[PDB]
């Protein structure tokens, strides 16, 4: 199957967070439904 | 002569079902896709 | 009874009097439903295709 190696690598302890998500993802993802930027260095450039 | 006639009739009968096997073979592709979708969900929930 | 209808987003925001422009500081991103995808999905379900 398609994700049989990405699934195995997830729970074996390797690729704990960033390695895995970047392996999956074209699509856009945000770390949550609601993301608030109280203060941002790049966004204050407007 | 009659035995040869029988054999021909039986082979003709087998051919139809051997053809009917292919649609049942396509339902397997359906099941395969559904399994991969369930795997998508499991992966993303583990990452969550 | 425990299940409840969609709750709203709460933010605390302070007006800035000396800070003339407060434009780019508070930017918040939310996700909204895509009705077209929901409609294309619920009419193409494993149950319906299997029945077909």
């Amino acid at each position: 199957l398609k994700y049989t190696k990405l699934i195995a690598a997830a729970e074996d302890g390797s690729r704990s967070t960033k390695d895995m998500i970047d392996a999956v993802f074209h699509l856009r993802y945000q770390p949550d439904g609601v993301v608030v930027h109280r203060d941002d260095p790049a966004l204050v450039g407007k | 002569f009659l035995t040869n006639e029988l054999i021909r009739l039986q082979m003709e009968k087998l051919d139809a079902k051997l053809n009917h096997l292919k649609k049942l073979e396509k339902f397997m592709e359906l099941e395969r896709k559904t399994l991969e979708r369930q795997q998508e969900n499991l992966l993303i929930q583990r990452l969550n | 009874t425990h299940l409840l209808p969609l709750q709203p987003i709460e933010i605390d925001y302070t007006v800035r009097v000396d800070k003339a422009s407060t434009y780019g500081e508070l930017v918040l991103d939310i996700e909204v439903p895509d009705v077209n995808a929901l409609k294309f999905n619920n009419t193409q379900r494993e149950s319906q295709i299997g029945a077909a």
